[PDB]
C-alpha cells in the first residue's frame, strides 16, 4: 500500500479538457425499438389465449458480460434502442426541427433560483404558464408533460436492478423528475460535479443491446444531455422522395412539402452522408 | 533440433517525475503521512473598491477567507511468491546444481519485487492524472464563465437562461474541433485560435506562479502541459513545430521532515506546522512588517528553491507567447492492458418523429417533385440514415 | 516452523497407463490412516475397511472418515507418491477432480462424503501392487445432506417393490428421486439400479426407529408427569398423531419396555452423529476455469 | 377522465373507437385523409 | 530511489512464514540450538532490562487471518458502516460472474419484517439506512416462500467482522475476515474487533450470583428463529453470548424462545403442514476471550458493543426445537 | 474529524498572483466549499487567546 | 511459544497415607476452576459439584464438567500439588491410571465422565485439609455413549415406580457392570428428559409411511440378524399408520425433516470434552492426543 | 479545558498520591478522571 495526498492551490479551474478527434461510432444509429415485455415482464392481459397471440406478433448474464442469445451476430456495432412516445396528430412539426425535450415543455432548471424546489416544479409542470420555450402553446403533447400522463406514467420509474440484467431507457432522463432537480443548484456547484460524478442509470459499452450499467469499474463516459436538458434532431423522412431532394441540392431544399416533411439533423457531430456516390456533409 | 534463442523483455521503468506531467504539479515527499488527519491551507483574499461621489452608497471594506483540503489516496498492489521458492532459500553449501536452483529463486523474487514497485510506479501517475480528470470541466461549460463581460452585474435569473444559451452554441460549432479542420477552407489557423482559446481560459492564478519551478533552454518559461493520446499527437506536432523538446526540472522531490520544534507541538498538541522556523521569524522575530511579494518569497518556494534542475526529456510547442509541453500517456496503459482515460466516450440523444398530420392549408416548395401532392395521402413512416449510411424504415 | 509432508512407497513401479489417471487428479483430498511420514500403500484409500470382497458399508465407512488423517495430493512421481498434511484450521489449495461432476462454489463448506457411486467414478484401480485407492466424495454440503436423502428414499421403495409389485409406480419413483435441484442447478445422478448396498444399513436403522419411535414416545409423555413440568411439553401433545395415543401398553411388559428404551435411545446417538459429524472444511475463493479451490480445514 | 364525486376521486373510462379521440387531437380533415386510406388498401367500389 | 527499494527488502524478507526445521546430520548437534521459541521460561536478575529480554519479547506465536474479498452492489451495503459488524454471505444461484450479496444484521433486520418492540432501536436505525424494505427485498423474490418451508438456514453462511470496505458509486468492495483476529488497514498496528448492536445481543451468563467456573473461552453464538406476525413469516436473529458448553445453551434458548414457540404452534391444531414444523437454527460465530469487557459504544444514537480480541471460526447451522 | 477553518490571526504570505477576479459571484454559487465573508467592522486580525 | 504449568499452594502438610494414593494417580485429569498457576485446593477438586452430604445429580455433575479448564498431574510433593494444563488445541501425553480398567489402542477415541461405578474408589478423602477431591473418569466414547443411556433410562423407570438389573447394568461386549445410584437428585437429569419428550413426539409426527410398510413386509418372515427386537410379532401401532397409499413426494418432505431433527439429537446426547488418540502406548500405558472442546 | 492521553513528558514528584485513591476516584473525589487496567496503561501513539 502507498498513500498519497492531493490538495489543489488554485482557487478557479485550473484545467479543462474538450473533446478532439471522433475515432469511430460505437452504437449503431438504426431503428431496433424497446419491447416492454421485457422491461415490464409481470404485467399481462387476462386470457392466456390473447395473452400469448399478442406476444406471437412481438416476441443473461455470461462471465460478467451480459448477453442476448437472440442475435446470432451483428455487422453495425452495438444496437441502438428506440422508445415510443405517443403524440398527437396535430403537433407541429416546427418543434421537431430545433434541439428541444421529447416532452413538450422544456425543462431547464439551471435557470430557476436556488435550492427552490416548487419553483423548479412550476416549471415542469403547471400550465398557468406557457413554456420557457414558447410563448405560444403551454404544451406541445399533453400526453407526456401533463402531471399524470402517460410520460410520466411510463417512464417516471427510477431504476429497480433485478437479476436479470435490465436494459436502458433513453426516454427515461427527460421525464425522471427527481434527477431533473438535481441541477436546481448554483452555477459552480454543479460544474465541480460535471467531471466528478456519473448521473444517474447510462448505458453500457461494447455489447449487444444497450444495457444499463450496473457495474460501474472503469467506464469513463461523460453525457452533455443531462445538464443542458434537450434532445438532437436526426433525419427524418416522411417519404423515400423527399430524402433524395435533400442530397441533391442542400440550399434550395424544402423543409416541408403538402403531405410529408424533412428534419435536418442539428448534432454537435456533423457526419458524412453519403448515399450512392453523392456526399453531403 | 535445438533451440536458436531464449528472447524476454525488459520492462520500460518510467516514474513520475521524469514525465512531464509533473509541470502540472507540485511534489513533496512527506515522511509519514500514516499519521496525518487532515491538510490545511487558509486563503485571505482582501478585495479593494473604488469610491466615486454619485448616489451610489459606498461600499465598506471586504475580506474573504478560503479553506482547502487534502484528499487522501490508496494504491494497491500484489505478489504471489510461491511455496518452495521461498523454502530452498535457506539451505545451501550442496551440490553445485544446488547452488543454480537456489539462484534460479533469487530471481524470482526480485522480479515479483520490481513488479510490486513497477504496479506502485504506475500508481502515482494514475491516481494523479485521475485528480487532473475530475477537476476539468468541458470547455463549453468554462469558456462562457471564464469571461467577466457576461456576469459583471451578478448571476441573476435573466444572466443564467443567457449562459445556458451559450452552452448550447458552443456545443453544437465548436465541438470536436480537430476533426472540423479536414473540410475547413482556412484549416491550420482554426485550430490554433481554438487551442489557444482553451488556454486562455484556464485560471492561471496559481500561489505558485512566481515561484521558477520549470524552465526551458535559455531560462524561458514553461507554463502548463496538454496531454492527448497517440493519435491526436501526430496531428499537434505536425501543425506546430516542436522548437526544443527539452526542459529544465527538479532531479527528487522536496523534503518535509517533522524534526526540531514541529515534534514537539506535534506530540503534546494535536496539530503540526510546516516550516514552522521560518513561520517562527514571522511572528516573534521581527513584527508589524507587511506582507511584500518581493521578500516574501523564500517562503512560498518552500524546499522548491534549490533542487537540482536536470534535463527532462520532452516536447515542448509555442501557442501564442506561452510554451506548452505535449504528454501521451499510452505507453503507460497499453503495455498493462487497461484502458486510457483519454480515450473516451460520449452519448447523444436523438430526437425524432414518425406519423403526424400537417394542417389545412396545405403548402409546397419544390420546384422538382412530380408525385406525391395529393391530399388523401398519409406517411405511416419516416426514414432514418444508419451509421453505415444504409436508410432504413 | 514445523515440517508437514507424507512420502508413501511402493514395492513395484507403475504402469505408463495408471500414472496419468493420477495425473489427472493431482489436487484431490485423500484419507489417511496415519499420521507419520513414511508409511505403507495399505491406507491412503478406502481400500483398508471397504473392499470388493467384503460387503459394502455406509456407516463403517462414516465412522472411519471422522477417525481418520486427511492429506491432499502434490506430485506424483514413480513410485513414490508425495502428499501433504493436512492440519487443523491450515490453508491450503485445492483441485476439485472427481467422479460425477458438481459444480463448487466459494464461501461453501465441503463435506467429505463416502463414495456410494459407480466403481469407475470412485475408485482408481493400482494394477501392479494389487491393491485399491478410493477417492471420497466430496460434495458441498447442503447438497451432501440432499444427495443422500433422496437416494436413501430410493432405496426404501426399491425394497417395497420387490416385496410386492402394486404400492410403487417406477416412473413416480425415478422422476422425484434421481433429479436434484440445488443453487438453480439440476444434477441426474447414475441410478445405478442395473442389478444401493451401501444404504442398507441406513434404511435398517431409519425404519426400526419409525415403529419403535411412536410406540417410545407415549409412555415418555405419561411417565413425566409432575407440577414442575417444563411448559413446552404440553405443546407438543397437539403433535402428535391421535392413532399414536390409543396405545394398549398392557401389551408390553416390563421386562420388554426396559429391552425396547435402551433399543430406544442406542439407535438415536447413532444415527444423529453419522448425519451430523464428518472431516468437513470451508472454501473462501474459487474460480471456475483453473478449477482450483483455496480451502481451510475444520476439524470435528 | 373525469371527477368523481363522493372526497372526490379521478375514475376513467375507455375512448372505444377512434373517433372518440377529439378533433382538436385528431381533427376531420385528417380523419377523411385517414378514411380514404381505408379506401386504397381493400380496393373497394364506391 | 533504491532506498525506496531496499526497504521492500527488509519488510518483506523479516516477514515470511517460519522456515522448515530441517538441519543435516553431518553438521552435529547443532538444530538443538535453533529451538528457541519452544523455550518458554526465560531468566530474570535482579533489575531486568528490554536489553536483558529482547530475546524473550522476539519469539512470538504465529497468527493470521483469511480475509475474504467481496464485491457487492451499493444498494444493499450501506455506504457507511462501523467498520467491524459481522456479515453473511446470502447465496441462490451464480447469475454472474462476481457480484456477491452481504447482509449485515441492520440489513437483516429490514427483510425480516418483524414489528418495532421486538428490537426498539435498531428499528429507527435500519430505517433510514434503507427504504421501507423493498429496496433489498427484489433481489430476493422468494422472501415469503424461504419463511414457509423454512430454508432460509440453509442459505446463509456466516463470514466475520468488516476490515475495510472501498466504496465506489454502483459497486463496493468489502473485505472481510475469516479464521481470526484481521489486521486494520487505515489504523497501523492494530486490530479489528466485532461490533454488535447492543438490542440484537442477549447475553446469557447473568447472575446476582444467587459460583460457575472460569475459563479461557467464551463462544458467541447466532441464531434465526422463524416465526408468523399479522398471518405472514417473518424472522427473528439474536445473538448469544455464553462459554456454557454446546449441551447447556441448545436447553437455554429454547427457555428464552418459550413464549414464540407457543403462540406459534397454537395455529396449527387447526392445520398440519411438515414443512412449517423447523423453528429455529443455531450457528458459531467464533470465540472471544473471556474477561475481554464489552466496550459500549453510540453512533448515530444506535448503541454498539464491541469485542476486543475476537477470533472468528464458522460453524454449521443446527436445527433446534 | 474534518479540517475546519479558523480566523486566528497568522502570517499571511504574498503571492505574485492576484486572486480577485470572479470571487464576490464564485461566493455566490460556491466554487469553493468553506469560506467566510468579512465586512468592514470585523475585517482585521482577531485577538490572540489560548 | 505457550507455558501451561499449575502449582498448587497447600496449608498443612499431607501424610504419607493420602501421599501413597496420590503417587500411585500421578498421571490423571481432573478438572479445575480457574486458570493462573496458583491456585486453591477447593478448585482442584470436583467435588465442588459432588458432595457427601448434598445428593449427587451426575448429569448437572456432567453438565459442570464441560464448562472447566482440564489438568493433568506432574508430580505430588509433600506440600504442594503441581499440574499441567489441556488447552485447544495441544498434543499432550496422557496415561491411564483409571481403575474400573479398559484397553485402548492406536488410534482411539476419548471421552471425560464423572465417576459413575465407585464413588468411594474413585475419590479419595483428605482429613489433613478437610476438602476431599473428586477424580473424573475417562471412556471411549462407545462407553461414553451407553453410560448415559442407561442413565436416562434409569430416571424413567424410577419415577414410574412411584426392578435394578434392568435399569442400573450398562452392557458391553465381555462384561457387564453397575451404575451407583444411591442417592441421585433427577431433576436435573429430568429437563434433558423434558427436551426428550419435546423431540421424540415430534418424530412421531412426520413418521414416513415407505418405512413403516418396509417393515411389515420385514419382520414377518424375513428375519435378520438385527431385527430381534420385535421378536417375530408386528407391533399393533404399525399396522395401524400404513392404511394409507404410498407417494413418493410426500415422503420427500417427510424425510428432509426426519434428517434435520436428527441433527438435533446431538445437543441432548452431548458427551463432554472429546479426546482424540492418535499414538497409544501398550505396557507404559501414556498415549498422545490432542484437545478439542466442543 | 479537556482531558487528553497524549504521550506528554511526564514530571516526577516526591510527594505520593495514591492514599485513598480506590476509594475517592469511585465515590466522586474530582470530576475528569480515567482509569486504565493492564495493557491500556500506555502512551500509545501520535496523531496529528
Amino acid at each position: 500500500t502507498h498513500e498519497i495526498a492531493s490538495l489543489h492551490t488554485a482557487l478557479g479551474y485550473s484545467s479543462v479538457i474538450a473533446p478532439a478527434h471522433v475515432a469511430a461510432i460505437t452504437t449503431d444509429m438504426g431503428v431496433h425499438c424497446q419491447d416492454l415485455f421485457m422491461i415490464f415482464p409481470g404485467d399481462a392481459y387476462q386470457d392466456r389465449q390473447l395473452h400469448d397471440y399478442i406476444k406471437m406478433k412481438a416476441g443473461g448474464y455470461a462471465a460478467g458480460v451480459p448477453r442476448c442469445e437472440n442475435l446470432p451476430g451483428l455487422s453495425h456495432g452495438q444496437l441502438a434502442t428506440c422508445e415510443i412516445i405517443p403524440t398527437p396528430v396535430t403537433s407541429d412539426v416546427a418543434y421537431f426541427q430545433t434541439p428541444s425535450n421529447p416532452r413538450g415543455r422544456a425543462a431547464c432548471v439551471v435557470s430557476c433560483d436556488a435550492y427552490s424546489n416548487e419553483s423548479a416544479e412550476r416549471l415542469l409542470y403547471d400550465h398557468s404558464i406557457p413554456d420557457p420555450a414558447y410563448e405560444c402553446r403551454s404544451t406541445n403533447n399533453p400526453w407526456a408533460s401533463q402531471r399524470g400522463s402517460l410520460g410520466d406514467v411510463l417512464y417516471n420509474i427510477t431504476f429497480r436492478q433485478t437479476a436479470l440484467p435490465g436494459m436502458y431507457s433513453p426516454c427515461r432522463q427527460f421525464f425522471h423528475k427527481e434527477d431533473i432537480m438535481r441541477y436546481n443548484r448554483g452555477l459552480y456547484t454543479l460544474v465541480n460535479e460535471y467531471s466528478a460524478r456519473l448521473a444517474g442509470a447510462p448505458a453500457t459499452s461494447t455489447t449487444d443491446l444497450q444495457y444499463v450499467v450496473v457495474n460501474g469499474t472503469d467506464v469513463f463516459l461523460d453525457q452533455p444531455c443531462h445538464m443542458l436538458q434537450e434532445a438532437y434532431p436526426t433525419l427524418a423522412a416522411s417519404h423515400r422522395v423527399m430524402l433524395d431532394e435533400y442530397m441533391s441540392n442542400k440550399q434550395t431544399h424544402a423543409p416541408v412539402h403538402m403531405g410529408q416533411y424533412l428534419i435536418e439533423e442539428v448534432a454537435p457531430m456533423k457526419r458524412l452522408l453519403k448515399l450512392g456516390n453523392k456526399v453531403v456533409y | 533440433e535445438a533451440l536458436l534463442g531464449v528472447y524476454t523483455n525488459v520492462v520500460e521503468f518510467v516514474k513520475f517525475l521524469e514525465t512531464a506531467l509533473a509541470a502540472a504539479c507540485v511534489n513533496t515527499e512527506f515522511k509519514d503521512l500514516r499519521r496525518m488527519i487532515d491538510g490545511k491551507i487558509q486563503f485571505k483574499i482582501s478585495m479593494p473598491t473604488i469610491a466615486h461621489g454619485d448616489g451610489r452608497r459606498p461600499n465598506k471594506q471586504r475580506q474573504y477567507i478560503v479553506m482547502k483540503a487534502c484528499n487522501k489516496h490508496h494504491i494497491g498492489a500484489e505478489i504471489e511468491l510461491a511455496a518452495a521458492d521461498i523454502e530452498l532459500l535457506f539451505a545451501e553449501k550442496e551440490t553445485p546444481l544446488d547452488f543454480t536452483e537456489y539462484a534460479g529463486a533469487i530471481k524470482t523474487i526480485t522480479s515479483a519485487l520490481q513488479f510490486g514497485m513497477d504496479a506502485l510506479e504506475r500508481g502515482l501517475v494514475d491516481t494523479v492524472l485521475a485528480v487532473k480528470l475530475r477537476h476539468a470541466p468541458p470547455v463549453f461549460i468554462l469558456k462562457t464563465l471564464g469571461d467577466p463581460v457576461y456576469s459583471e452585474r451578478g448571476l441573476k435569473k435573466a444572466v443564467k437562461s443567457d449562459m445556458v444559451s451559450m452552452f448550447k452554441a458552443h456545443l453544437i460549432e465548436h465541438s470536436f474541433f480537430l476533426d472540423k479542420a479536414e473540410l475547413m477552407t482556412r484549416g491550420k489557423q482554426y485550430v490554433l485560435t481554438m487551442l489557444s482559446d482553451m488556454l486562455a481560459a484556464v485560471c492561471e492564478d496559481t500561489v505558485f506562479k512566481g515561484v521558477s519551478t520549470y524552465t526551458t533552454a535559455s531560462g524561458q518559461q514553461v507554463a502548463g502541459v496538454l496531454e492527448t493520446t497517440d493519435s491526436v499527437m501526430r496531428r499537434l506536432m505536425n501543425l506546430l513545430g516542436q522548437v526544443e523538446s527539452a526542459m529544465s526540472g527538479p532531479a527528487a522531490y522536496a523534503s518535509y521532515v517533522v524534526r526540531g520544534a514541529n515534534l514537539v507541538t506535534a506530540v503534546s498538541y494535536g496539530r503540526a506546522m510546516r516550516n514552522f522556523e521560518q513561520f517562527m521569524a514571522r511572528i516573534v522575530d521581527h513584527p508589524n512588517a507587511l506582507p511584500s511579494v518581493e521578500g516574501d518569497k523564500a517562503a512560498l518556494a518552500d524546499g522548491h528553491d534549490e533542487i537540482q534542475r536536470t534535463r527532462i526529456a520532452a516536447s515542448l510547442v509555442k501557442i501564442g507567447d506561452k510554451f506548452v509541453a505535449i504528454e501521451s500517456l499510452q505507453r503507460m496503459y497499453n503495455e498493462t492492458q487497461f484502458p486510457c482515460p483519454l480515450n473516451r466516450r460520449i452519448q447523444y440523444t436523438y430526437f425524432f418523429p414518425v406519423g403526424l398530420h400537417l394542417p389545412v392549408p396545405r403548402y409546397s416548395t419544390s420546384v422538382s417533385v412530380r408525385g406525391v401532392e395529393s391530399p388523401a395521402i398519409q406517411s405511416t413512416e419516416t426514414w432514418v440514415v444508419n451509421k453505415n449510411n444504409v436508410p432504413l424504415c | 516452523a514445523l515440517d508437514k509432508s507424507i512420502v508413501v512407497n511402493l514395492t513395484s513401479r507403475l504402469f505408463a497407463d495408471e500414472l496419468a489417471a493420477l495425473q489427472s487428479k493431482i489436487g484431490s483430498v485423500l484419507p489417511l490412516g496415519d499420521c507419520h511420514r513414511l508409511q505403507n500403500i495399505q491406507a491412503l484409500g478406502l481400500g483398508c475397511v471397504c473392499s470388493r470382497e467384503t460387503s459394502p458399508d455406509y456407516i463403517q465407512i462414516m465412522q472411519y472418515l471422522s477417525k481418520c488423517t486427511l492429506a491432499v495430493l502434490e506430485e506424483v512421481r514413480p513410485d513414490s507418491l508425495r502428499l501433504t498434511r493436512m492440519d487443523p484450521s491450515d490453508n491450503l489449495q485445492i483441485k476439485n477432480v472427481y467422479a460425477p461432476f458438481f459444480q463448487w462454489d466459494s464461501n461453501t463448506q465441503l463435506a467429505v462424503l463416502p463414495p456410494l457411486f459407480s466403481r469407475k467414478d470412485s475408485t482408481i484401480v493400482l494394477e501392479s501392487n494389487g491393491f485399491d485407492i478410493v477417492f471420497p466424495m466430496v460434495v458441498p454440503q447442503q447438497l451432501g445432506h440432499a444427495i443422500l436423502q433422496q437416494l436413501l428414499v430410493y432405496h426404501i421403495y426399491s425394497k417395497i417393490s420387490a416385496g410386492a409389485p402394486g404400492d410403487v409406480n417406477m416412473a413416480e419413483l425415478d422422476l422425484y428421486t434421481t433429479n436434484v435441484s440445488f443453487m438453480g442447478r439440476t444434477y441426474r445422478l447414475d441410478v445405478d439400479n442395473t442389478d444401493l448396498r451401501v444404504l442398507d444399513d441406513l434404511s435398517m436403522y431409519l425404519c426400526i426407529l419409525s415403529a419403535l419411535v411412536p410406540r417410545g414416545c407415549l409412555r415418555l409423555l405419561t411417565a413425566l408427569v409432575r407440577h414442575d413440568r417444563h411448559p413446552l411439553t404440553e405443546v407438543f401433545e397437539g403433535v402428535v398423531p391421535d392413532e399414536v395415543t390409543r396405545i394398549d401398553l398392557d401389551q408390553l411388559s416390563v421386562p420388554d419396555d426396559i429391552t425396547r428404551m435402551r433399543v430406544m435411545f442406542s439407535y438415536l446417538q447413532s444415527l444423529s452423529s453419522i448425519f451430523n459429524l464428518g472431516p468437513r472444511l470451508h472454501v473462501y475463493a474459487y474460480s471456475a476455469e483453473t478449477l482450483a479451490a483455496s480451502c481451510w480445514y475444520s476439524p470435528r | 377522465f373525469f371527477v368523481h364525486p363522493c372526497r372526490g376521486s379521478y375514475r376513467a373510462t375507455h375512448r372505444t373507437m377512434v373517433g372518440n379521440i377529439p378533433q382538436p387531437l385528431a381533427p376531420r380533415e385528417f380523419q377523411e385523409s385517414r378514411g380514404a386510406q381505408f379506401d386504397a388498401v381493400t380496393n373497394m367500389t364506391h | 530511489q533504491a532506498e525506496n527499494a531496499a526497504r521492500l527488502g527488509r519488510q518483506v524478507l523479516g516477514l515470511l512464514p517460519p522456515p522448515t526445521h530441517r538441519v543435516s546430520l553431518t553438521r552435529g548437534p547443532e538444530f538443538a540450538r535453533g529451538v528457541r521459541d519452544l523455550l518458554s521460561k526465560y531468566a530474570a536478575s535482579t533489575r531486568p532490562t528490554v536489553g536483558s529480554l529482547h530475546e524473550a519479547l522476539r519469539q512470538a506465536p504465529f497468527r493470521q487471518p483469511t480475509y475474504g474479498d467481496f464485491l457487492v452492489y451499493s444498494q444493499t451495503f450501506s455506504p457507511q458502516e462501523p467498520l467491524g459488524t459481522f456479515l453473511f454471505s446470502f447465496k441462490q444461484e451464480d447469475n454472474g460472474s462476481s457480484m456477491d450479496m452481504l447482509l449485515t444484521p441492520t440489513s437483516l433486520f429490514m427483510l425480516s419484517g418483524m414489528e418495532a418492540a421486538k428490537a426498539p432501536q435498531t428499528h429507527k436505525v435500519a430505517g433510514v439506512w434503507y427504504g421501507s424494505g423493498s429496496g433489498l427485498a427484489d433481489f430476493i423474490p422468494n422472501l415469503s416462500e424461504l419463511m414457509d418451508t423454512g430454508e432460509f438456514h440453509t442459505l446463509l453462511t456466516p463470514v466475520g467482522p468488516m476490515v475495510q470496505s472501498v466504496h465506489s458509486t454502483f459497486v463496493t468492495k468489502v473485505t472481510s475476515a475469516m479464521k481470526g483476529v484481521g489486521l486494520a488497514r487505515d489504523e497501523p498496528r492494530a486490530h479489528v474487533g466485532l461490533t454488535l448492536p447492543c438490542d440484537m445481543l442477549v447475553d446469557l451468563d447473568e447472575s446476582c450470583p444467587m459460583r460457575e467456573p472460569a475459563g479461557l473461552n467464551v463462544t458467541i453464538y447466532a441464531s434465526l428463529v422463524y416465526l408468523r406476525v399479522n398471518q405472514r413469516p417473518s424472522m427473528a436473529l439474536t445473538f448469544f453470548q455464553s462459554g456454557k458448553g454446546f449441551a447447556e445453551v441448545v436447553a437455554m434458548i429454547k427457555d428464552h424462545f418459550t413464549d414464540v414457540i407457543r403462540t406459534k404452534y397454537i395455529q396449527l391444531r387447526h392445520e398440519l403442514y411438515i414443512n412449517r414444523l423447523v423453528f429455529g437454527a443455531v450457528c458459531t460465530l467464533g470465540t472471544v476471550p473471556f474477561d475481554s469487557h464489552p466496550v459500549h459504544q453510540s453512533l448515530n444514537s444506535l448503541p454498539v458493543l464491541v469485542f476486543a480480541n475476537f477470533e472468528a471460526a464458522c460453524g454449521p447451522w443446527t436445527v433446534f426445537l | 474529524m474534518e479540517a475546519t477553518l479558523e480566523q486566528r490571526p497568522f502570517p499571511y504570505l504574498a503571492t505574485e498572483a492576484n486572486l480577485l477576479t470572479q470571487i464576490k459571484e464564485s461566493a455566490a454559487d460556491g466554487l469553493f466549499k468553506s469560506f467566510q465573508l468579512l465586512l468592514g467592522k470585523d475585517a482585521r486580525e482577531g485577538s490572540v487567546r489560548f
